[PDB]
This record gives C-alpha cells, sequence and structure tokens, in this order.
C-alpha cells in the first residue's frame, strides 16, 4: 500500500488522519476494481443507490 | 512656505527607504506631494500611520493621470528624494556654508509642484457639520442613488422630540 | 613606436573596433542601429559628475609587464572577472604618468617597464595624457575615491538610449533596449567587445585636442555606445525574451538604471561588488574627458 | 558559579558556530513577542510547493523532542574550564580544518547529488504546454494561422504561476474597447503574448493584432467565441479552429528559468511522449552512470539522508517565501537574496557555460548520423556511392 | 450564486475531465443501441503534450484547492490544528501519486 507519505503513518500526531484515511481505504481486489470500471460503461436497469 | 524662519536641523524632515516593504513605499511617495490643507488641531498620533496610509489610498485613488504617474514614478524610484526647488535652494544654501556637510546624494527637484486639492485631515474628536450648497462646479448626469446602510443604536439614536 | 596620427590611433584598421553579427564583423554603429527602445513612465535625469581625484595611487615596484588592457576590458565586459581591485594592478597605469619614464606601453595593452625590441608600442607623450587620467583606475576601490556607482548610470543611458533631444535636455524617461537576436547574443557581443583594443580609443580620447578631439568623438561615439551597452546590459535589473512571430526580440530593461544586482546569469555578464566599484570609476573618468 | 563559564567562554562558542559555513538560516532575533522564522519554500508551478521548515513528522532520530530538564545537569552537575576553584585547565581552541572540511564534504555531496535530475529539468524546462485552440479568421488561413485561445483553467495550471515566478504585472483584460497598443504595452510589459479576455466584443484591429502578433487570448470558456469578436469578415467560426499543444517555451524566453535553446528544442522534439515516471527513469539512469563513490563522511552523510525518494516536482522551481497565511510571495528585492531570484535549474554558473558550448556540439551536422526514411526501387547498382 | 461563491467553486472540483464520444463503431456494425444518437462519456483523453499530462494537471489545481480550503478551516482543539496541518501533506502526497 502507498496511502501515506513517509514518515506520516508513524507520525503521532498524524494519528487521526491516518485512523480517517485507513477508514476510508478498501484493500485491492481484481474484481471489484474490474468492477468499477466495467459498471461505467455497463446499462443500468436497478437505479443504483 | 509660509517664510517663517525655521530653525530645524535638516531641510526636508522625511525619512528615505533605503529598504523597505511596499507600504513603506506608498507612504515615502506621498509624503513628498504635500497634500495636506494646514491645520492647527491636535491629531492622533497612535493612528497616524493608518491615517496617512488612507490618504495615499484616497489620493492616488482620485488625481489626475498625471499627477498618478507623478505618484507611481515616486512609488518606483523610493530610493530618491523628491523635493520642492526651495528645499533645493535651501541645501545649496547650507552647502556653501559648509561645504563638508553630507546631504542624501539621490534626489530629484520638482520642476513644477503638483496642482493636487488640498485635503482637510483632522483626525481629532467632533463630527462634522457640513452646510451643503446648492451648486458647484462638478455637473451630474444621471447618478445612481446612493443606499445608506442601517446604523446601530450604539453609533446614534434618534429620539423623537429635542 | 606607433606614432598617433593627426586624427586618433583609432584612424589607423589595425585598432578597428567591431561586434560579429549576422556572419558578418559589423561596426558598432550599424548594431546600434537594430536597438530600439520601450519608454516607461519613469525617469532618468543627469547630474554633474564629481571631478576626478588628483591623486594618481602610486604604482607599486612591480617587475613584471602588466597586462593593463586584459584587465580594463575584463573588468568592464569580461563573463569570468571578478575581484578585480583585489590584484590592484590598474595602478600601474601611474607609471607611464611621469614625463620621461622608461615604461612603455605596448599595442599589445602590456605596460613594459622599459622599452624592448620589436614590440610596437604608443607615443609616450599621449600615453602620459592616457595615464594621467586613467592611473586613477588604481583607486577605483579606495574608500575616498569610490565612485558614484547609482547615479552616473544616468550618463550612461544618456549616451547610449538618449535622442538628440532627451540628450539636449539631460533628462530621458527610463527606457527599455530591445533588439532581434541570435542564441547567446549578449554574451557574443560582450566578448567580442573585450577583445577590443580600447586603449587606442582611451588614449586618442585623452591625448587629442581641439578639432581632433571633436572628430574623434563623433567618429567613434558608437564604439563608446556599445562599451555602454555591454556595461548596461551587466547592469540591467533583468533580461527577457520575447516571440515575435518566428523571432526573438532581446529585451534588458533598464537602459540608464544600475539594479546593483550581482547574482550571475546565464543571459549576460555580471558585475561583483568590485566590477562596480571599477565600472563606476571608469564611467567617472571616461564621461569626464567625454565633455569638455 | 557556572556563569563566567556562560557568559564568557560558551558565549564564543557560539559567535563562532554562527559563522559555520552551513548554519545558514536565522534562527531568532532575541524577541519572543514578534519573531517568526522567514519561511521559503521551493515552488514548482507543476506540483506542490514543498516548505523548506515544516511539520513533516521527522524526529531525525528524535532530534526534534527537546528536553528542557537538560538545564539541571548544566547547573548542578558539570564541570567548566572556567570554573576552577583554581586548576586553571588550559582553553582549547579548536582546529577549524575538521568542522570546515565536512562542512565542505557535506555540500559537495549535495550537488553532486541533485545534479542529474536539475540536468534533466533544464531540458524539459520549456516542454510543459497548454491546449490551444486556434481559431482562423481569414479565408485561406492555415491551420497554424489565426487567433490563438486558451480556456483560463489552462491559464491556471501553467501561464499565471509562471508569471508569478517572472515577476511582472498580469496581463491586461481586455474588454473590446481595448486599441491594439493597449494590448501591445500589456504584452511588453508581461513579455508574453498573453491576454485574458473579459467583456464582448473585441473589435476588428484589436483582433487584427491579436492574429498578426500570434497573441494568445484566454477565454473563460468556450461557450460561444466567436460572439466574442467582432468579425467582419465573417469568416470565423465557433466550428473552425484548430486544437493544438502550446509549449511554454513557445510562450516563456527567460534565460535562466526556461531553456529555450534551439538546440535544447530540437532535442526534445526528438523525445518520445514523456510521463513523469518516464522522467524519473531518466534520472536514475543517468545517476547510475555518473554516480561516484564519495568521501568517507559524503557516504555517512548519504546514509543519514535516507531513501532518495524525492517527491518534489523540480520543473521550473523556485525558491520564494511564503506567508504564513500559505500564500507563495513574488520575489522581492530589498527582503529576499538575490541567488533565489532564479535557480538557474540549479546548476552552476560553469555548467551553464559549457552547456552552451555542448549545444554547439550536439547540433553540428557530422553529429546527426540518424537517418531517416528509405527509399526502395530496383536498380542495378554499378558504382556504387554512399551518398 | 451571489454569496455561495465557495461551495460553487468546491463544486466544480466534480466536473468531469473527458469527453462525449459517439459510438460510431458500433453504428457502423448495425448493434443494438436504444438511442437514437448513441453516445458515451469517456472520462479521459491521452495525453496529447510531451510533458504536461492535462488529467494530473487538474487533479493539482483540486488538490490546491482542496488544501486552501483545509487550511482556512477554523479548529478548536489542538489535535485538529495538528490533523489540519497533516491532511495537507497528505494531500500532497495525493497529487504526487496521482501524477
Amino acid at each position: 500500500k502507498r496511502y501515506f507519505p513517509e514518515n506520516l503513518e508513524q507520525n503521532q500526531s498524524a494519528a487521526r488522519l491516518v485512523s480517517a484515511v485507513k477508514a476510508r481505504a478498501s484493500e485491492a481486489d481484481i474484481s471489484s476494481i474490474h468492477l468499477a470500471i466495467a459498471r461505467e460503461v455497463s446499462p443500468m436497469f436497478n437505479v443504483h443507490e | 512656505d509660509k517664510g517663517a524662519l525655521v530653525e530645524a536641523d535638516r531641510v526636508i524632515q522625511r525619512l528615505i527607504p533605503l529598504s523597505s516593504s511596499t507600504y513603506v513605499q506608498r507612504l515615502a511617495a506621498i509624503g513628498a506631494l504635500y497634500p495636506n490643507e494646514f491645520t492647527e488641531n491636535v491629531l492622533d498620533l497612535s493612528r497616524l500611520s493608518t491615517a496617512l496610509l488612507q490618504l495615499s489610498d484616497t489620493y492616488y485613488q482620485h488625481a489626475n493621470d498625471q499627477l498618478r504617474r507623478l505618484y507611481r514614478r515616486m512609488y518606483n524610484d523610493s530610493r530618491t528624494l523628491y523635493m520642492t526647488q526651495r528645499h533645493q535652494e535651501l541645501l545649496l544654501a547650507q552647502i556653501t556654508a559648509d561645504p563638508n556637510i553630507l546631504l542624501y546624494p539621490y534626489t530629484y527637484i520638482f520642476t513644477t509642484i503638483p496642482t493636487s486639492m488640498n485635503y482637510i485631515s483632522n483626525t481629532g474628536q467632533g463630527r462634522i457639520k457640513h452646510s451643503l450648497t446648492v451648486t458647484g462646479a462638478t455637473e451630474h448626469d444621471t447618478v445612481a442613488d446612493i443606499v445608506l446602510g442601517q446604523t446601530g443604536e450604539d453609533v446614534i439614536t434618534i429620539s423623537m422630540v429635542e | 613606436m606607433l606614432q598617433q596620427p593627426t586624427g586618433g590611433y583609432t584612424t589607423l584598421e589595425q585598432f578597428a573596433f567591431t561586434i560579429r553579427n549576422d556572419g558578418t564583423n559589423a561596426t558598432p554603429t550599424q548594431f546600434l542601429q537594430l536597438l530600439s527602445y520601450e519608454a516607461t513612465e519613469n525617469e532618468l535625469v543627469k547630474k554633474t559628475i564629481p571631478t576626478p581625484e588628483t591623486h594618481l595611487p602610486s604604482a607599486r615596484n612591480v617587475p613584471g609587464n602588466v597586462y593593463i588592457e586584459d584587465a580594463i576590458t575584463q573588468a568592464l565586459f569580461g563573463i569570468s572577472a571578478q575581484n578585480v581591485n583585489a590584484h590592484g594592478y590598474f595602478s600601474r597605469l601611474s607609471a607611464l604618468a611621469l614625463p620621461n619614464t622608461s615604461a612603455r606601453l605596448g599595442l599589445d595593452g602590456v605596460i613594459y617597464n622599459s622599452e624592448t625590441i620589436n614590440i610596437p608600442f604608443y607615443d609616450p607623450a599621449a600615453v602620459a595624457n592616457f595615464a594621467a587620467t586613467y592611473a586613477k583606475l588604481g583607486n577605483a576601490s579606495t574608500p575616498r575615491y569610490r565612485a558614484d556607482m547609482i547615479d552616473i548610470y544616468a550618463h550612461v543611458g544618456l549616451e547610449l538610449a538618449g535622442t538628440d533631444a532627451e540628450r539636449a535636455a539631460g533628462v530621458m524617461p527610463v527606457k527599455r533596449a530591445k533588439f532581434d537576436s541570435w542564441e547567446g547574443s549578449l554574451i557574443s557581443l560582450s566578448r567580442d567587445v573585450v577583445n577590443w583594443k580600447i586603449l587606442a580609443f582611451l588614449i586618442d580620447l585623452c591625448s587629442l585636442e581641439g578639432e581632433a578631439l571633436r572628430a574623434f568623438k563623433t567618429r567613434n561615439r558608437d564604439v563608446f555606445r556599445m562599451m555602454l551597452f555591454i556595461m548596461s546590459t551587466a547592469v540591467a535589473a533583468n533580461v527577457v525574451n520575447r516571440k515575435v512571430t518566428k523571432r526573438v526580440d532581446r529585451v534588458l530593461e533598464y537602459i540608464g538604471v544600475n539594479s546593483m544586482r550581482t547574482a550571475g546569469r546565464t543571459a549576460t555578464i555580471t558585475y561583483d561588488l568590485s566590477r562596480h566599484e571599477f565600472a563606476a570609476k571608469f564611467l567617472q573618468l571616461t564621461f569626464t574627458r567625454w565633455n569638455a | 558559579n557556572i556563569a563566567v563559564a556562560h557568559t564568557d567562554h560558551l558565549s564564543v562558542v557560539y559567535a563562532t558556530m554562527s559563522n559555520f559555513m552551513l548554519n545558514f538560516t536565522n534562527n531568532f532575533s532575541g524577541n519572543h513577542a514578534t519573531f517568526k522564522p522567514d519561511q521559503y519554500v521551493i515552488t514548482s508551478p507543476e506540483g506542490s510547493y514543498k516548505p523548506i521548515i515544516e511539520r513533516q513528522g521527522e524526529t531525525v532520530d528524535g532530534l526534534t523532542i527537546i528536553d528542557t530538564s537538560i538545564v539541571w545537569p548544566i547547573l548542578c552537575q558539570c564541570t567548566y574550564p572556567l570554573v576552577r576553584q583554581s586548576i586553571m585547565e588550559e582553553i582549547v581552541y579548536p582546529d577549524p580544518s575538521t568542522t570546515l572540511s565536512q562542512s565542505l564534504s557535506v555540500a559537495q555531496v549535495l550537488s553532486k547529488l541533485t545534479l542529474p535530475d536539475a540536468f534533466i529539468n533544464m531540458i524539459l524546462s520549456g516542454g510543459d504546454s497548454v491546449v490551444m485552440r486556434t481559431y482562423q479568421t481569414e479565408a485561406d488561413d492555415d491551420l497554424d494561422e489565426g487567433i490563438r485561445m486558451t480556456t483560463y483553467d489552462q491559464y491556471l495550471s501553467h501561464i499565471r504561476e509562471r508569471l508569478h515566478i517572472t515577476n511582472v504585472p498580469d496581463p491586461i483584460y481586455i474588454t473590446g474597447a481595448s486599441t491594439p497598443d493597449q494590448i501591445a504595452a500589456s504584452v511588453q510589459a508581461t513579455h508574453v503574448a498573453v491576454v485574458l479576455y473579459q467583456s464582448g466584443v473585441i473589435n476588428g484591429p484589436a483582433s487584427t493584432y491579436l492574429r498578426e502578433n500570434e497573441v494568445l487570448v484566454v477565454m473563460p470558456d468556450y461557450y460561444d467565441v466567436v460572439s466574442r469578436f467582432a468579425n467582419a469578415n465573417l469568416q470565423m467560426n465557433n466550428n473552425r479552429y484548430h486544437e493544438s499543444v502550446l509549449e511554454i517555451a513557445d510562450i516563456f524566453d527567460q534565460a535562466d528559468f526556461i531553456q529555450t535553446s534551439d538546440a535544447v528544442r530540437q532535442l526534445r522534439a526528438l523525445m518520445p511522449t514523456l510521463s513523469t515516471s518516464q522522467i524519473r527513469h531518466a534520472i536514475e539512469r543517468i545517476a547510475q552512470i555518473t554516480d561516484v563513490d564519495s568521501t568517507d563522511y559524503g557516504k555517512l552523510t548519504l546514509r543519514f539522508l535516507g531513501t532518495l525518494t524525492r517527491s518534489l516536482k523540480m520543473q521550473n522551481a523556485q525558491i520564494r517565501r511564503i506567508r504564513p497565511d500559505g500564500t507563495v510571495l513574488r520575489y522581492d528585492d530589498q527582503i529576499d537574496i538575490e541567488a533565489f531570484r532564479w535557480s538557474r535549474y540549479f546548476l552552476d554558473e560553469l555548467q551553464l557555460r559549457r552547456l552552451s558550448v555542448g549545444l554547439r556540439l550536439i547540433t553540428n551536422p557530422r553529429i546527426a548520423r540518424r537517418f531517416n526514411g528509405v527509399r526502395i526501387m530496383y536498380l542495378t547498382d554499378d558504382d556504387p556511392d554512399p551518398d | 450564486l451571489a454569496g455561495a461563491n465557495t461551495i460553487i467553486a468546491i463544486m466544480r472540483l466534480f466536473t468531469p475531465q473527458g469527453f462525449l464520444r459517439t459510438d460510431d463503431l458500433a453504428i457502423a456494425a448495425n448493434f443494438p443501441r436504444a438511442s437514437r444518437n448513441p453516445q458515451t462519456y469517456i472520462p479521459y483523453t491521452n495525453q496529447r503534450g510531451t510533458v504536461t499530462n492535462e488529467f494530473a494537471s487538474r487533479f493539482r489545481t483540486i488538490v490546491a484547492t482542496l488544501a486552501n480550503v483545509v487550511n482556512e478551516r477554523a479548529v478548536q482543539d489542538d489535535m485538529q490544528k495538528a490533523t489540519r496541518s497533516c491532511t495537507k501533506q497528505w494531500l500532497r502526497h495525493l497529487e504526487t501519486q496521482f501524477d
């Protein structure tokens, strides 16, 4: 992972930020990612939420 | 200018910005234009700078284009000491009297003094009671309505009956 | 000894002053035609140049033959010259100042302590008139004799940028010089000028009198102006290029204003503080001689 | 007891160290109420500025955490040579050569360190480019011909910060009351053929000026571009234009800012399209080629500095003060030092001087032995000549 | 909107950086297509310049805006003041990663 700049993750005053990003940053998976790309072009029939 | 004898140490009592912020440059620019009308009133020194800054901001804001460019010239040549011809005649006098004397070398003599309107500048206490004249030199044509902002009761209360 | 002609030494083809330009050896005057100006709101007013000090710095007891022309040109025009007053060899001109000295100023620009065979040299009288003023380059750095390095540049501008009317007035708008340019133009101009045998120019400037001197001052005004141009580029606050429809216009702002910059730049030669002191002194002396 | 040791001995140690080569910043004016450090940053028009001073979370092996308690040993349990009671220990005056030489070792390690990146950036210094529609305003205009223009967002992305670096007044807004002369004064004030559009409609002579002089109008948008001009020819049309790249080198031409040698121009013309990773690969390669083992002190310093990540985008980077408010100030004579006005690509003077000669070599015809194009033709080869 | 310019300005960070391609190859192939003028928004065009990438530059302006947004954010707690300063660094990192 390359979520943070050098030193910032181990930084103690960065902790709330690091927790926020980590709360957002899901692990990479080929399937979810390919899906995210593919559904940009795929027709939608049930409205997305 | 009033012709009085003066015992002051130097003919010009203004400072020269050898190296300065932009605001100092504009202050020095407006200081050689002598905008102020003569006044005998007491002034509040504590806010003087602000006054002189605001004055400057207005002076350039409504001067004729040549006076504007002149102000800009002074503003850019802040190292130069601008002065009226009579000032320089005084300097020539004191040099011929004491040849060894050291005067600031980089000076520019005004061949003609600027014709700008004198500014009233009483920064002391008390409201002005203007008596608006019916007519003047300026001609107006379809001037826009000037909305007056609401004022707090802290500034001015309006009782019904004097 | 090369005898000085009725005109200056500069009348001789041996001392042609030319800058390389458009693939040819252009005369400086026909380069200055390329120059053009953009007045700014700001003004230059020329003040009287203070009279140079009577004191000629003592030539030190120097065994060697000082290369004076090289020192002077490199101080005024050199791309890489620095600390020009530390070595202090300009004082050597004063050796030539004496009547009946054994010293000779060679056409090489060297200052021989004795006349020496197969080295042509300028007539000692003319050189004496020259040294009697230019030895004072030897005290360009001594504090009592330092030239103003700010006001003097007005004259530079006036003699360079100035129209005949602006020159008669003694005041001109601060202008901004510009010319269509090849790559590295100002550097090449400065090197073409550093190669000049300017001692011929200064010697003729100091030795000539009356009609000869006046004819010299007109015939050579553009040479002087080229030296002024190199010098001014050395003190110009900035030197930009401008696109102009598949042509590039070099632009130096501003003429006649010494910005006192000492940081180097690729575009042009740079004056260290010492180079400023030297150029200031040079301009004081040379402008003094130029007006009489 | 210790007072004489401090005021009369340690004070001189401070006075010396303040003069050491690498002690380059001003640390404190002595007045707590008002003092703040000057805050320089390296500033790319491209990437983000990087402040020299920030809370970047680098403890430097715990050096940034300050134990005040240290004052106790300094008072209550340390000896000083001036405080004898009296042994009269002789004062030590340390050899300059040691600190001086290590300072020099650091400096030389640093310049040698930045060199390959500075070189590639010098080459690509003109290479950033804005998108540029060129509307045609004449019957027989070539695609290159016309009125050049660009979106205001491009102007912000590229042109404006560079104008701030060049320290020139912002280009005039044009209102259709504008004379070609006013346009000219603007361009000659900013040294860049750029004006910002404001209100309609631009008049005939002004438009002919912008066309003949290749001035680049900066429209807020391309919503109805032809409405903005009074095109008497009616040759202009919203559908008639050529979108095309415009290199910054083809706008700006400052000598120590944007390398615009035709040598470098054609050399870049030879380059394949480049991503940032490509450029980084180039720098790393050059560094790999020209790395030379340092004096042992220098190896210790590079070891101490940690991995050379170099996230900072060094293209066209300058050194500028920022306001504590966060805005980047224009370079100011009367406050910033002359060295800071132009980075000169972060190359040494002599390197630039040599670079010019090198450019003369690189464009020499004799060197140019990469050939383009072949003619396939079936022919007998009697009396061959290469030419 | 007259008094909510910062909101509108932040909202402009969301405008797409692509272009609306016509689905030409499908129309040539007579592929089924419900619109009478088939189209499709490609998120981003390929880089036409030799060095500048318009996508990355756009993200630079976005992160710059967000950074000055964070910088201008008043905070009460000291820890918030810290996270405010760190968020700007993280933003700077995001910008390089994107580029």
